[PDB]
RNA sequence: CGGCUUUUCCGGAGUGUAAAAAGCUCCGGGAAUAAGGGCUGGGCAAGGCCGGUGGCAGCCGCCGCGGUAAUACCGGCGGCCCGAGUGGUGGCCACUAUUAUUGGGCCUAAAGCGGCCGUAGCCGGGCCCGUAAGUCCCUGGCGAAAUCCCACGGCUCAACCGUGGG
């Protein structure tokens, strides 16, 4: 055995659609590279195939596991508490995207651009639940959304570091 | 020779349909074939159906309401379990739960729904949809 | 919407009827385009059906399939001319497809559109996926074949989403008649898109010629027309 | 969206669906004058016979 | 700031096994000389039977986890103790 | 008439018949023989070492016009020479006689002649541990 | 142009070794401070100008370009894809319904034996009684672990590992 890539290349890489789709997407998320939305996307089919097939099941087992699917799935925050095993087929690459540490930190307003939101992760200046993470491309649950603050030891935890208020009147302009 | 009778019937019903004829007769007519006509008709696909004392095997004489697609005799009778059913229907069922498949069981020739319904197995003997 | 009856009340008052398909849908009897349909009438004034079809004048919903050039050779000159391929339909379950002759690009195109637009057809939409069974008219209602030339195309319905499971042609074709998930396959030469295009169409068309009782309509959620 | 649900015309003589690009016919009863007769290109080809439901007259 | 989070008394052994976080925000890791002064005072516990373990500094965490053993002899440790743990802690030359 | 055959109870004549017809296919057949397992001057190596012997220019074939510049190799591997092809341009320049060459496949179809030079089959990688491509370019230098 | 962070570098402290080693984690000084590979006629469609070569040099997965303005050779400019990777060669699968049980063909494209008999093999009329071998359902032992999938938990998340189910 040899562990295997996560993430899978699309089947033809110069289709002219998905080529201006993807671009389109990278360039309102700013994700470094076309492999990190090639995760997100196989993550996606992911929990598609697995809604494929145990809508098709009958049994113990298939109730345990479409449970567990939905139970796992409003966790992350991707679908309503109400949810049922037919609209998970209509969630789309952009629902995982806006869960993204990126997203939500910047949709939190402590970046003027998502980009410097990827530096500060990246530099450890934002912790989640008072745990620091370093990987933007981290999922960020529903109940970790609130927890979400500067580090403590980072200057940003300094109402006064410089970019701070250009954060701020850009949050308020 | 005739090496079945099933079959036979069935190419003929479908082979009526798609011209329109009103009324089919069945040569041999079998125990068998009776069963299969009174599945389909119990879900509609035909109206009356009757038997004629012919003194050499009876005719079995149906009429068509022009609601039969294809039907068809999968040959080889595979024995099929509770489970392995979505396996075989879409092998011969157009969409989901379009048509109907017969099985051969152990408490009769009869549909594959009820069978699911009463979850035992039993062998294919035809389609139609 | 507005902008679209604007152009349907421009093109009433320009075009005077010449068939007699064009009054009653000049004099307002005819409201549905598949009033036309049912009673087994015939069009051939093209500008009946955008009267009561506004939606075709998109430049989304025209669609440009191909553009060949052929040859007809003669004893002072190959002279050629471009045969186009067009597909023209609404997102609501209609669509028609042509071939136009010009010894221009341009007027091949226009009279393809104009022969894509008299071959307008109703179409059946549904979810009869074995996995998906949401009732709504994502997906063809139950698996369907074309044929045309040698190429033999099956439609199967598909789950949500999947995105058209289908070559490019094939892809255009079912994008402009309202369709969104299929799975798909072909036999024969797919190469010529005049013939797998013409399939295609055959099977859409062919949707319609299965027998149904009044269960799996509901069952399905079966749209026959505008959804 | 109120669902616009028409009436797909059935051909009498089969019971059949009429496919929208079908060359059939709709034509009041020659008989009794109160029934309409819908005849698909398949029945019309053929040339089977169809029956009036109202007073039971038959034709070609 | 030291918060233990288990007290484990081994009577087959004698022994006080101690697991702790230690609270040092925007801080070094504490050297052991101080962890073990520290820990030592609300446990009144002896030096020379008390050692060390452990002190692991999870990554971006500012609590620390360690591990630590408190005995009943002199004879205990040099008995069943890892001879290397005492040099670390230098009970030993 | 009808595939045959269909029954039941008919696994062995179907086994035997697909065995039978499966040897007409010429994939297959190539692999279970190991047919260019014994034919292959390389051995099967994706990469092989050699000493040049001399150098010949070939004639494209029509209607493309052109003298194609190549080097005969006596294979260290197991004697056998070979002529390989010297991408590039002017490359012919840097290989010489009695030079250690390194050889891979040329990618033509089925693994033989690309393009319009024919018979041709190798084209040389490196020359004395130096790679072809960048004497070209000239960004490294020969031994 | 102004402001800001600390990827690296330096020091300390932990673990660390049963020994350093890992520089692993925390704190401290301090700085804008590690980026290429291929292609750029079409099949790949992803990308258009300039100079040189001129049936030569050459390119080419195949189709093709070069016989003097070369959007295809070479070089410059510009552009496209991927990226700490990216190209060249060889093998297996898919592509391929070109192995066809699902699901290929056999008049003219490769393919019906020239015909007939018949052993084995395969496939076989209808009704009723019987057995229950195949078959279908239920049920007990069994098919090592790891590896597969899923939920939860530990290493910052993940990879990895544990718990529980299949």
């Amino acid at each position: 055995k040899r562990q295997r890539k996560k993430y899978e290349t699309p089947p033809h890489p110069w289709i002219k659609e998905r080529l201006d789709r993807e671009r389109v997407l990278m360039d309102k998320y700013e994700l470094k590279n076309k492999k990190e939305l090639w995760k997100h996307e196989t993550q996606l089919k992911n929990f598609r195939r697995r809604a494929r097939r145990l809508l098709a099941a009958r049994g113990k087992q298939a109730e345990i596991e479409r449970e567990q699917l939905l139970a796992r799935l409003k966790r992350l925050g991707l679908l309503p508490e109400d949810a049922v095993l037919d609209d998970v087929l209509s969630l789309t690459i952009e629902d995982i995207l806006e869960r993204r540490l990126q997203t939500i930190v910047y949709k939190k307003g402590l970046a003027r651009t998502m980009r410097q939101a990827r530096q500060l992760i990246v530099h450890g200046h934002i912790e989640v639940n008072g745990q620091i993470i370093r990987s933007p491309s981290y999922l960020v649950l529903k109940e970790e959304e609130d927890t979400i603050t500067y580090a403590r030891t980072s200057p940003f935890a300094n109402p006064q570091h410089p970019e701070r208020m250009m954060i701020e009147k850009a949050k308020q302009g | 020779t005739l090496l079945d009778p099933l079959a036979n019937a069935l190419s003929h019903i479908t082979n009526s349909e798609r011209v329109g004829k009103r009324e089919v007769y069945i040569k041999p007519a079998s125990k068998l074939i009776g069963e299969v006509l009174r599945v389909m008709q119990k879900y509609g696909y035909i109206g009356e159906f009757e038997f004629i004392d012919d003194g050499r095997a009876g005719v079995y004489r149906v009429q068509l309401l022009g609601r039969i697609n294809k039907a068809g005799a999968i040959k080889p009778r595979f024995p099929v379990k509770v489970s392995e059913f979505e396996k075989w229907e879409k092998r011969f069922l157009p969409a989901f739960e379009f048509g109907i498949l017969i099985v051969s069981t152990s408490q009769g020739v009869m549909s594959h729904k009820e069978a699911i319904e009463k979850g035992i197995g039993g062998r294919l003997i035809a389609y139609v949809y | 919407s507005q902008e679209w009856k604007e152009y349907a009340k421009r093109v009433l008052d320009e075009w005077e009827p010449k068939t007699k398909l064009g009054m009653m849908v000049k004099e307002g009897q005819i409201t549905d385009i598949h009033e036309i349909f049912r009673r087994g009438y015939q069009i051939k004034e093209p500008e009946i059906i955008d009267v009561l079809l506004p939606e075709v004048n998109a430049r989304e919903n025209q669609e440009v399939l191909d553009i060949a050039l052929t040859v007809r050779m003669t004893d002072s000159g190959r002279r050629v001319r471009f045969r186009v391929l067009a597909a023209v339909g609404n997102r609501d379950g209609y669509v028609g497809l042509g071939i136009g002759h010009g010894k221009e690009v341009g007027i091949a195109i226009r009279k393809a559109i104009n022969y894509a637009k008299l071959n307008i057809i109703e179409i059946k939409r549904g979810c009869g996926s074995w996995e998906c069974r949401c009732r709504r008219p994502h997906s063809v209602p139950f698996a369907v074949e074309g044929k045309e030339g040698s190429v033999r195309v099956r439609l199967i319905p598909g789950p949500r989403g999947l995105g058209l499971v289908i070559g490019d042609v094939g892809k255009k074709i079912l994008r402009l008649a309202g369709v969104q998930d299929v799975w798909s396959q072909t036999f024969g030469e797919t190469r010529t898109t005049v013939n797998f295009a013409k399939a295609v169409f055959n099977a859409l068309y062919n949707t319609n010629r299965v027998a149904i009782s009044p269960e799996m309509i509901e069952r399905y959620g079966i749209v026959v027309g505008r959804a | 969206m109120v669902e616009m649900k028409f009436e797909i015309p059935v051909c009498t003589s089969c019971g059949r669906e009429i496919t929208p690009r079908e060359h059939a016919t709709h034509f009041i009863c020659p008989n009794c004058g109160e029934a309409v007769i819908w005849r698909c290109e398949s029945c019309r080809v053929l040339a089977k016979p169809y029956k009036c439901p109202n007073c039971g007259w038959e034709g070609p | 700031e030291i918060r233990i989070k288990e007290i484990k008394e081994n009577k087959l052994i004698g022994r006080k096994e101690i697991y702790f976080e230690i609270y040092h925000p925007g801080e070094p890791t504490p050297s052991r000389k101080d962890v073990k002064g520290k820990l030592v005072a609300m446990l009144d516990l002896n030096p020379e039977t008390t050692v060390i373990q452990y002190i692991r500094s999870y990554f971006g965490s500012y609590i620390s986890k360690g591990y630590a053993k408190a005995y009943d002899s002199k004879e205990r440790m040099l008995y069943i103790e890892p001879e290397y743990i005492l040099i670390r802690d230098g009970l030993i030359e | 008439g009808k595939k045959a055959p269909n029954g039941e109870f008919a696994g062995r004549k179907l086994k035997l018949k697909r065995k039978k017809f499966r040897w007409s296919d010429i994939r297959y057949k190539r692999r279970v023989l190991r047919l260019k397992e014994k034919s292959d001057p390389l051995e099967g190596a994706p990469q092989a070492r050699g000493i040049v012997l001399e150098k010949i220019a070939v004639e494209a074939k029509q209607p493309n016009s052109g003298m194609r510049k190549a080097v005969r190799v006596q294979l260290i591997k197991n004697g056998k020479v070979v002529t390989a092809f010297c991408p590039g341009d002017g490359a012919i320049k840097f290989i010489d006689e009695h030079d250690e060459v390194i050889i891979e496949g040329i990618g033509g179809p089925k693994g033989g002649s690309m393009g319009d030079i024919p018979g041709i089959r190798y084209k040389v990688v490196k020359v004395n541990r130096v790679s072809l491509k960048e004497l070209v370019k000239g960004r490294k230098e020969k031994p």
